[PDB]
């Protein structure tokens, strides 16, 4: 089916987000 | 017969926090040997081959009663250098936390098998 | 050091106190037999093993 | 012969500690196997 | 303190070692995957597949019960 | 700098890590059979 | 009469622990 | 990224207990699904 | 209880023996 | 002569030849190429 | 220089991974273990050994895969690849269970290798060789356990399988046929062993809350110096802390080590000896007075002899499934149970 | 001063004290051989060598007396049941009090050597201190071991001038002490061949000759003297503790195997022989051979020796006792008195059922019956409400073959299960309890003794060993590290660990 | 013969326990 499809593509998403975060702020400079 | 019946009713060999318990004793006799016989092996001599060597250690004493670079070498050596402690207050502190988080799981497995939440 | 007559008759056998024969010496040829000495060994135990199974004999009370 | 006396002989210790030791070890191994010893 | 290698963070750090090892560490990753998934494995180890477990006419466990003849062994037992 | 490529350390670290990569595939792949 | 041992043993347990505490080598510091 | 020409060990680390992490999670899964699972 | 008739004497010598070389040996020491 | 007699004395030599010499071999090799310099 | 002083040197070097001597042995014959013992549970059934899948390819996890024993049928044989059972045919090797006896075998002398690397490595650096003494416990243990007691029983597949429910197996068939636990040398080891687990605990908790304040941070870590010459932490004031709470206290750090390397290794020594016993079945199996006044006195319970019967049900209901190869049929009107269960 | 544990380091360098108390030492063995020999002969039971042998008594040093040739008492019996022969000196009395008198005599050498101490043979007449020339000693020692192990091999066990060795029939029914000549083919290895052992002496004691003369005449290379530290007695107490826990390794693995010096007659039955059925196999066949005759039931099972069936009883395998059943196999199931002849157990419908017998490993067992093909036909259940194969609905009744029971038959299910009961077993035998006050416990055989003692043993001189090789190569630092070590074992600094000359 | 079942254990500390005395006194002689 795809509900495993679906499923690991809004967990993907939401797994790169905190390092996302973690690495615009560390390219832009901001404070960590 | 309280861990054969308990064994029989909660499986408590395949129960994780068990595991861990058993990681916790079996490790922390590991590290007391490791520790005792790396202390032993590093003593500094201040003995005669007569006597104890224990009798080279004077209870007060400032100065430290064996060579803990000496026994960082050997060990750092035995396995590899990154895995060896050279910081005696944290090898202390592992000393000190493997056995008794081994055992607060433990102990947090028969108490969660008493609510019947049992092995795999 | 007290003289005894078995003393002095047993003298030259404990006088060669530390003498050595410099270098290697006849160190290969006792590993060649130590070698032998293993391969011998492992055989005797693989034929107790009834790994080595030999014609002539079985490893049996009957023998 | 003569009889002349040993160079190599020494005093032996046992300090109070290891007295205390050696006692409770032997306690505790009269106690752990007396109930074997009578079957 | 260095024994004379060249330190694990530097080298996992630089490019080199991530141009060549994103391809090696997948390369072996999907080898062992082949490995399984064409049943190479079954075969070089001898380990039954879940239809080879039982036969059409052996429904017990095939126990080895022979010293020394396991080849012919194994064969009855299919 | 400038140190060796090949060592001792590199062949006891790749003796271990190359089977595990390709046992890890094995496995990966077990995680997929039917009965 | 095992039991008459038993007890024996634990009795000399027992006065071993109140010796070493009681009558212990004291630590001293020089 | 931050630094020309190397990567940072930060991220590195994230990528590879990522990786891990799937490892992991696919090992559990298959715990779930296909032999060993109990149906 | 039946127990093993040799069981006091094995006991008693078990803790007796070892207990008397420690004494001997402590109360010896520092002559 | 058995069958597992030439397998045993076979192991001698492939035991031999698999692992004693071809290690002995790249041992010394290795040891006469990288050596310490005092 | 001679080529051996050349090889000496070489094999000494100090690099990321001593090898040494010892190395030749250690290095290749763990490998082999670790390697065996990988593969086996990863691919190799014990399907005609045990009638048992025991392997990840056959759907088994990390706390059910195994390198099983060998077949009963084949008794002690050391079970070499060119050997007369598996005649150099691999596939019928790991079929026949060869994989336990390769393990068990370069595991024997991969300890062996490792305690010479302990050796070496001390007499190179210049300090007593304790911890080969110390290892020596363990290497007791590896020795009755994984050769010994197989060695008396009838065959290597009473041996222990190397797998975590193996183990588990092994320790309950020896419970329910040994009665191990009534066992005084397990007695002693368990003692050793929970005895090492709490001094490592106590010494590390002492170490670490007698501390001296040699810096300002909360962090007291990084107030120690490893070429420091003074003691980290007050031996006064821990000894005052335990004699007070206790009633006795270490005054000599030197017994003290020494007692942390004593307790456990004796205690591994002691539970060998009791294995030893167990491999010829001499167990500490029965209290036969207490037997004598139960079979006479129908109203005479002990915990000892309820652990007798629920070691009488053990052997029962597991027999079949644990020893295929005996062909046990035990009808069910002749397994013991007691009531409504 | 010295610790407890360290009081006998006084004679490490005091060879004539050294040599007073390994004197002391072989004066206490002796003595314990001769003592413990008088003791088992004062309660040795010799009437009934057939169903009260030795190994039923829990003699452990009269079999190894009997294994080399020393079979008869003073009293006029011999182990080999028979009566009226004269040993001469030599019997099981004069070979105990021979070594009574060693002990004191060996007693009073140590005396001596204890005072007279400090004799000049001791001392390095180059310098003047006391000193041994361990490479020579060896030399000298084993050169005395080659011609005793030779002398043995070839006097005594070949009968050339000595009594031979104890050597039986497969079923260890006709064991007796007679000349063995040695086997120089590959058949010398088989270690049930006694001519194999023979062979041996002689081959390792002219090559233990050979090699002592070559120790006599040869000096160590200087590597090797370094490297063993050969001039550390210590050396010698490692190495010798190593080959000692070996050959003890090898006694007790040999002892529980049974091979041709571990004969059954003496030290009883392997557990292995009941596992497999040994004497059960033999016994049948005997028994279809006198059947095949012609030879009715009562007939061939009457032919069947009551020792084979005695060793065809699981009571008997040394796999079957307690860490603390104490003393003889008598004092466990009593002293055997006869064989109750072969149980033949038959159903109501004629089906012949075989009691399954109890396995090595099993403390308790549960009955059951099968019949030719292997099924479950009878059985003595837990729970009888569903009961389906009891031997009362199934009418089993058994019917005996020789031995006291011979052709009577029993239907009461009381006896039946009884008799069930017995066949696990074995083979049955009435039993004398009241003498002992036998408890109904088995107990191991000296077999089984004599294994578990020396593989304790063995596993504890690896330690030993372990101990004393560690104090003869870290000697130098056996009270303490140097109280420098600084830079030595520091990481990378130098390019061989320790070797301060490179870099 | 049915002799005391005490006897042995009589006996033998009648003998041991002033043996152990007289050791210990005379071991530590001169400390
Ligand atoms: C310190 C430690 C340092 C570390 C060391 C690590 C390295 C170890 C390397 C050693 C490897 C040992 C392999 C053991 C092989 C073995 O034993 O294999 C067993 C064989 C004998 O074979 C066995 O023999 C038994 C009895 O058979 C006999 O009886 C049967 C029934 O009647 C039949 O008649 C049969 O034909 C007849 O041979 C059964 O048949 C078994 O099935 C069969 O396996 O002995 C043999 O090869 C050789 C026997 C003599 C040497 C034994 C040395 C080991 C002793 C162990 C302790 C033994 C007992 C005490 C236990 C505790
Ligand atoms: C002339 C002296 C003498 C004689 C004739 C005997 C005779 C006997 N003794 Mg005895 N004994 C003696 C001296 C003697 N003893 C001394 C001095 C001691 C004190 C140590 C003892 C302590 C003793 C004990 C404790 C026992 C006996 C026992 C016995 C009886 C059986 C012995 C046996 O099984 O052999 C066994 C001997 C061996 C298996 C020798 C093993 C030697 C190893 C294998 C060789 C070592 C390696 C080698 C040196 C290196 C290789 C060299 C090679 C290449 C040549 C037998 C009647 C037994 C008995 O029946 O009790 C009454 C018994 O248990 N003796
Ligand atoms: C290896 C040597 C050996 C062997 C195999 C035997 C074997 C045998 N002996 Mg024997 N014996 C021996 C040496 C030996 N003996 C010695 C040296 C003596 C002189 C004291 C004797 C005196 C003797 C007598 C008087 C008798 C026997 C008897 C027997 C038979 C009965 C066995 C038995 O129940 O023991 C039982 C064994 C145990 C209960 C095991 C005890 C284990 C202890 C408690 C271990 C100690 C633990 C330790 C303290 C732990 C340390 C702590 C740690 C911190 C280090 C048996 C065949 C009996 C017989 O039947 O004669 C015809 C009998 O009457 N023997
Ligand atoms: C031929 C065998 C042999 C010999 C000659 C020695 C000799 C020695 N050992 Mg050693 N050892 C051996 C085997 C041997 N050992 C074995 C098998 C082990 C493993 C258990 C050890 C472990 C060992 C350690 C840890 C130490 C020694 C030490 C010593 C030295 C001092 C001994 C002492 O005063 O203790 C005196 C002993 C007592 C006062 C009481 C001992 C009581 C025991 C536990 C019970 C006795 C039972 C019985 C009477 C013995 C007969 C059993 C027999 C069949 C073996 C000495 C040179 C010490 C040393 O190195 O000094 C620097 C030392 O620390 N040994
Ligand atoms: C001063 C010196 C004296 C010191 C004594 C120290 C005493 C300690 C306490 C006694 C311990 C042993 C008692 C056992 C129980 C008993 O009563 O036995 C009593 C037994 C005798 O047993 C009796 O035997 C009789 C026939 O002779 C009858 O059968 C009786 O029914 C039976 O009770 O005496 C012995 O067995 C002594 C021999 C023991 C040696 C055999 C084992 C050899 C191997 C040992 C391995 C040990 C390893 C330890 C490692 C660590
Ligand atoms: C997988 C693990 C594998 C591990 C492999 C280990 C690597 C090899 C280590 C070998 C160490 C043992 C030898 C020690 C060196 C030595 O003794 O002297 C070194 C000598 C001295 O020579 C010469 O002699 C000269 C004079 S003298 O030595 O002083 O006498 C000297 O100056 C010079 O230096 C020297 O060249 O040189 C040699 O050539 C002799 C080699 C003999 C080695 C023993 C052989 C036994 C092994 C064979 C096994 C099979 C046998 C057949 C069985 C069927
Ligand atoms: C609440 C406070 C009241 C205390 C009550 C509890 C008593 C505990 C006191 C311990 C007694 C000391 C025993 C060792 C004798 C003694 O006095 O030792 C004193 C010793 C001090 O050693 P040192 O550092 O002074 O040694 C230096 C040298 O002299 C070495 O000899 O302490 C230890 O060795 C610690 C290791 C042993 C720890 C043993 C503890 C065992 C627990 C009890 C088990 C028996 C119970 C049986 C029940 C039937
Ligand atoms: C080498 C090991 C160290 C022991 C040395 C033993 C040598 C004895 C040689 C005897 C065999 C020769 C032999 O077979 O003799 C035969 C004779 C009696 O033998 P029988 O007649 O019973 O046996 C048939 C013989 O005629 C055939 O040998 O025995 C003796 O008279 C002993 C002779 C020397 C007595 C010992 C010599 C002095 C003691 C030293
Ligand atoms: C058998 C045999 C052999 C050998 C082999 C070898 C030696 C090999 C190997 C091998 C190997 C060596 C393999 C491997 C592996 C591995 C694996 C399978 C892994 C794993 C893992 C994991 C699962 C982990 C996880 C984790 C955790 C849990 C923690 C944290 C995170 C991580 C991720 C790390 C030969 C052929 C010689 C011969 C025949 C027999
Ligand atoms: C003087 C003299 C004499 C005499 C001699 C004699 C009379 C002797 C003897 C002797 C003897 C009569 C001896 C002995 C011995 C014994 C021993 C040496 C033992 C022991 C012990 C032990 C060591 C044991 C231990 C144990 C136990 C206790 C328990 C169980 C385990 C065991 C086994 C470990 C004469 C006149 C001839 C000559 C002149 C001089
Ligand atoms: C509600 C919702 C939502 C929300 C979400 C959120 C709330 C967020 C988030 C998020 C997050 C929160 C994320 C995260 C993450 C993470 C990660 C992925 C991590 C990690 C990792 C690792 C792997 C690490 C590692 C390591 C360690 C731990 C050790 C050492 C160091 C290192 C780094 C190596 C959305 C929007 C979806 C949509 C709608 C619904
Ligand atoms: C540290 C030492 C380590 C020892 C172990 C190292 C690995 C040793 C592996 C040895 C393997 C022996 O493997 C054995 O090889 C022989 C010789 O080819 C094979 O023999 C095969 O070929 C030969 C001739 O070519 C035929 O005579 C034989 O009938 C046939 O089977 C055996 O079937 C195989 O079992
Ligand atoms: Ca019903
Ligand atoms: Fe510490």
């Amino acid at each position: 089916n795809l509900e495993p499809i679906f499923q690991l593509t809004f967990l993907g998403l939401i797994v790169l987000a905190g390092p996302a975060v973690v690495f615009v702020l560390a390219f832009r400079g901001g404070d960590l | 017969n309280f861990m054969i019946v308990f064994q029989a009713e909660h499986n408590i060999l395949m129960h994780p926090f068990h595991m861990l318990g058993v990681a916790g004793v079996f490790g922390g006799s590991l590290f007391s040997a490791m520790h005792g016989s790396l202390v032993t092996s590093s003593l500094v001599r201040e003995t005669t081959e007569v006597e104890s060597q224990n009798y080279g250690y004077k209870f007060g004493q400032e100065e430290e009663t064996y060579n803990i670079v000496a026994a960082h070498g050997y060990f750092g050596r035995l396995i590899f250098q990154y895995a060896s402690f050279n910081n005696s207050r944290s090898l202390h502190f592992f000393l000190g936390a493997w056995p008794v988080i081994g055992i607060w799981f433990t102990a947090m497995g028969v108490s969660t098998m008493a609510f019947n939440l049992n092995g795999f | 050091a007290q003289r005894t007559r078995l003393g002095d008759i047993l003298r030259p056998l404990n006088s060669e106190y530390g003498k050595v024969v410099p270098g290697w010496g006849t160190t290969p040829v006792m590993g060649v037999f130590m070698a032998l000495f293993l391969v011998f060994l492992l055989i005797i135990l693989q034929i107790y093993n009834s790994s080595l199974i030999l014609e002539g004999f079985s490893v049996d009370w009957a023998g | 012969m003569d009889r002349n006396s040993n160079p190599n002989r020494q005093p032996v210790e046992l300090n109070r500690t290891s007295l205390y030791l050696g006692l409770l070890l032997v306690a505790v191994l009269g106690i752990l196997f007396s109930s074997y010893f009578f079957n | 303190g260095t024994t004379g290698e060249r330190p694990f963070s530097d080298i996992v750090t630089s490019i080199r070692y991530w141009v060549i090892h994103s391809i090696t560490i997948p390369m072996l990753f999907i080898a062992g995957w082949l490995f399984v998934s064409t049943g190479l494995a079954y075969d070089a180890f001898g380990t039954p597949r879940p239809d080879e477990y039982f036969t059409q006419t052996r429904q017990e466990l095939p126990i080895l019960q022979e010293r020394y003849d396991i080849n012919q062994e194994i064969q009855e037992f299919n | 700098v400038t140190y060796p490529i090949f060592t001792v350390r590199w062949l006891a670290v790749h003796t271990l890590a190359v089977p595990s990569v390709f046992f890890v595939g094995a496995i990966a792949a077990m995680q997929f059979i039917q009965r | 009469m095992e039991s008459v041992a038993y007890i024996l043993v634990l009795t000399m347990a027992l006065a071993v622990l109140f010796f070493a505490i009681a009558f212990r080598e004291p630590p001293r510091i020089e | 990224m931050f630094a020309e020409g190397r990567i940072p060990l930060w991220v590195v680390g994230v990528v590879a207990g990522i990786g891990a992490i799937g490892v992991l999670g696919l090992f559990f899964y298959g715990a779930y699904a296909g032999l060993g699972s109990s149906m | 209880m039946q127990v093993n008739n040799l069981g006091f004497i094995a006991s008693i010598l078990f803790v007796l023996v070892p207990t008397v070389f420690l004494l001997i040996l402590f109360i010896q020491t520092g002559k | 002569m058995t069958p597992s007699l030439a397998n045993f004395l076979w192991s001698l030599v492939l035991g031999a030849a698999i692992v004693l010499i071809p290690a002995t071999v790249g041992l010394i090799f290795i040891s006469q190429k990288d050596k310490i310099t005092r | 220089r001679g080529w051996f002083d050349v090889l000496d040197d070489w094999l000494k070097r100090d690099r990321f991974v001593f090898i040494g001597w010892s190395g030749l042995l250690l290095f290749p014959c763990a490998f082999m273990a670790l390697g065996g013992w990988l593969t086996g549970t990863t691919f190799v059934t014990s399907w005609y050994t045990h009638g048992l899948a025991s392997s990840y390819l056959e759907g088994a996890n990390f706390l059910t895969v195994a390198v099983s024993s060998p077949a009963d049928a084949f008794g002690h044989s050391l079970l070499f690849l060119w050997g007369p059972e598996a005649q150099g045919n691999l596939t019928r090797w790991f079929q026949i269970g060869g994989l336990w006896p390769f393990v068990a075998l370069h595991g024997a002398f991969g300890l062996i290798g490792f305690m010479l690397r302990q050796f070496e490595i001390s007499r190179l650096v210049g300090i007593r060789p304790y911890n080969a003494i110390a290892f020596s416990g363990p290497i007791a243990v590896f020795v009755s356990v994984f050769l010994m007691y197989p060695l008396g029983q009838s065959s290597w597949f009473f041996a222990p399988s190397f797998g975590v429910a193996g183990i588990f197996r092994f320790i309950l068939f020896l419970q329910g046929f040994h009665n191990w636990t009534l066992n005084p040398f397990h007695m002693m080891g368990v003692a050793g062993i929970l005895g090492g687990a709490l001094l490592c605990a106590i010494h590390g908790a002492t170490v670490e809350n007698t501390l001296f304040e040699d810096g300002e941070d909360s962090n007291t870590f990084r107030a120690f110096e490893p070429t420091q010459a003074e003691e980290t932490y007050s031996m006064v004031t821990a000894n005052r802390f335990w004699s007070q709470i206790f009633g006795i206290a270490f005054s000599n750090k030197r017994w003290l080590h020494f007692f942390m390397l004593f307790v456990p290794v004796t205690g591994l020594w002691m539970s060998s000896v009791g294995i030893v016993g167990l491999a010829l079945n001499l167990r500490a199996y029965d209290f036969v007075s207490q037997e004598l006044r139960a079979a006479e006195d129908p109203e005479f319970e002990t915990f000892y002899t309820k652990n007798i019967l629920l070691n009488e049900g053990m052997r029962a209901w597991m027999a079949p499934q644990d020893q295929p190869h005996e062909n046990f049929i035990f009808p069910e009107e002749v397994l013991p149970r007691g009531n409504a269960l | 001063g010295l610790p407890w544990y360290r009081v006998h380091t006084v004679v490490l360098n005091d060879p004539g004290r050294l040599i007073s108390v390994h004197l002391m030492h072989t004066a206490l063995v002796a003595g314990w051989a001769g003592s413990m020999a008088l003791y088992e002969l004062a309660i040795f039971d010799s009437s009934d060598a057939v169903l009260n042998p030795m190994w039923r008594q829990g003699m452990f040093v009269l079999p190894f007396m009997a294994r080399l040739g020393v079979t008869s008492s003073w009293n006029g019996w011999s182990v080999t049941g028979e009566t009226g022969l004269d040993p001469g000196f030599w019997s099981f009395e004069g070979v105990a009090a021979a070594h009574i008198v060693l002990s004191g005599l060996l007693f009073l050498a140590a005396v001596w050597h204890w005072v007279f101490w400090d004799l000049e043979l001791f001392v390095d007449p180059r310098t003047g201190e006391s000193a041994l020339d361990l490479p020579k000693m060896f030399g000298i020692h084993l050169f005395l071991s080659g011609l005793l192990c030779f002398g043995f091999g070839a006097f005594h066990l070949t009968g050339v001038w000595g009594p031979g060795m104890w050597v039986s029939d497969p079923y260890g029914l006709t064991g007796h002490v007679q000349p063995v000549a040695p086997e120089w083919g590959p058949a010398g290895f088989n270690p049930f061949n006694p001519g194999g052992v023979v062979a041996h002496h002689i081959a390792a004691g002219i090559v233990g000759i050979i090699a002592g003369l070559f120790h006599l005449t040869v000096r160590p290379p200087e590597r090797l003297y370094k490297a063993l530290r050969m001039g550390n007695i210590e050396t010698v107490l490692s190495s010798s503790i190593a080959a000692v826990f070996f050959a003890a390794f090898v006694v007790a693995g040999t002892m529980w195997y049974g091979n041709a010096t571990t004969p059954i007659e003496l030290f009883g039955p392997t557990r292995y022989q009941w596992d497999k059925g040994y004497f059960q196999e033999e016994i049948q066949r005997r028994v279809d051979s006198q059947l095949a005759e012609g030879a009715s039931l009562s007939e061939a099972w009457s032919t069947i020796p009551e020792k084979l069936a005695f060793y065809d009883y699981v009571g008997n395998s040394p796999a079957k006792g307690g860490l603390f059943r104490t003393g003889a196999m008598n004092s466990g199931d009593g002293i055997a008195q006869e064989w109750i002849g072969h149980p033949i157990f038959k159903d109501k419908e004629g089906r012949e059922l075989e009691v399954r017998r109890m396995p090595n490993f099993f403390e308790t067992f549960p009955v059951i019956m099968t019949d030719a093909d292997g099924v479950v036909r009878a059985d003595i259940p837990f729970r009888r409400s569903e009961s389906k194969f009891s031997v009362e609905q199934t009418g089993v009744t058994v019917s005996f073959y020789g031995g006291a029971l011979d052709g009577q038959t029993f239907s009461n299910p009381s006896d039946v299960k009884k008799f069930a009961r017995k066949a696990q077993l074995g083979e049955g035998f009435d039993f004398d309890t009241e003498t002992f006050n036998s408890d109904g416990v088995f107990r191991t055989s000296p077999r089984g003794w004599f294994t578990f003692g020396h593989a304790v043993f063995a596993l504890l001189f690896f330690f030993g060993h372990i101990w004393h090789g560690s104090r003869t190569l870290f000697r130098d630092v056996f009270a303490g590290v140097d109280p420098g070590l600084e830079e030595q074992v520091e990481f990378g600094v130098f390019a061989k660990v320790g070797d301060l000359s490179t870099r």
